[PDB]
């Protein structure tokens, strides 16, 4: 999971 | 946007991209002074360009406009993105015109299935990297929500969404956070995070809105  | 299509020039007209010597986010236009981004973009010099299509050519109808403020949310989580919200205020306001205009906040939340427009100049690539030059538009449902916990068990707050396609190949991507998710004519949704982009069984995740209508109006009246 990561920021976009 | 993986998977998506070249929206055309202003034809995305409340899509902003904010800049500080290089495209690094996107952001919606509510009125005249006022974009909506997500918290995790927030930074100082920020630089809201309007009227955009080609982030690297000035081809006319651009607004490049200070931030005067940046407001994050105060329960905004960085390690969860919980409460992935931020208003910018416009050091002065945008002039309007059909290729700089604003969008509606919600009246109610958006229901499983209803179909939204994504758009943004984020990576187009699922493996590696690639950065547009134009703006790029991608057709998205939401997603239930048992859909979206079995999709991220444990991840999901009430002030997230799923929006995409399970099947892979579709989908927002980094440098697409903060922008819109509209919804009939409506800002549902703010381009938050996900598990890689555009990957089977991994679909995209949205802050919720309609939770923060009236958290917006109040902000923007006191400020
Ligand atoms: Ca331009």
């Amino acid at each position: 999971a990561a920021p976009r | 946007i993986v998977g998506g299509y070249t929206c055309g020039a202003n034809t995305v007209p409340y899509q902003v991209s904010l800049n500080s010597g290089y495209h690094f986010c996107g952001g919606s236009l509510i009125n005249s002074q006022w974009v909506v981004s997500a918290a995790h973009c927030y930074k100082s010099g920020i630089q809201v360009r309007l009227g955009e299509d080609n982030i690297n050519v000035v081809e006319g109808n651009e607004q490049f406009i200070s931030a005067s403020k940046s407001i994050v949310h105060p329960s905004y989580n960085s390690n969860t993105l919980n409460n992935d919200i931020m208003l910018i205020k416009l050091k002065s306001a945008a002039s309007l015109n059909s290729r700089v205009a604003s969008i509606s906040l919600p009246t109610s939340c958006a229901s499983a299935g209803t179909q939204c427009l994504i758009s943004g100049w984020g990576n187009t690539k699922s493996s590696g990297t690639s950065y547009p030059d134009v703006l790029k538009c991608l057709k998205a449902p939401i997603l239930s929500d048992s859909s979206c916990k079995s999709a991220y068990p444990g991840q999901i707050t009430s002030n997230m969404f799923c929006a995409g396609y399970l099947e892979g190949g579709k989908d927002s991507c980094q440098g697409d956070s903060g922008g819109p998710v509209v919804c009939s004519g409506k800002l549902q949704g703010i381009v938050s995070w996900g598990s890689g982009c555009a990957q089977k069984n991994k679909p995209g995740v949205y802050t919720k809105v309609c939770n923060y209508v009236s958290w917006i109006k109040q902000t923007i009246a006191s400020n």
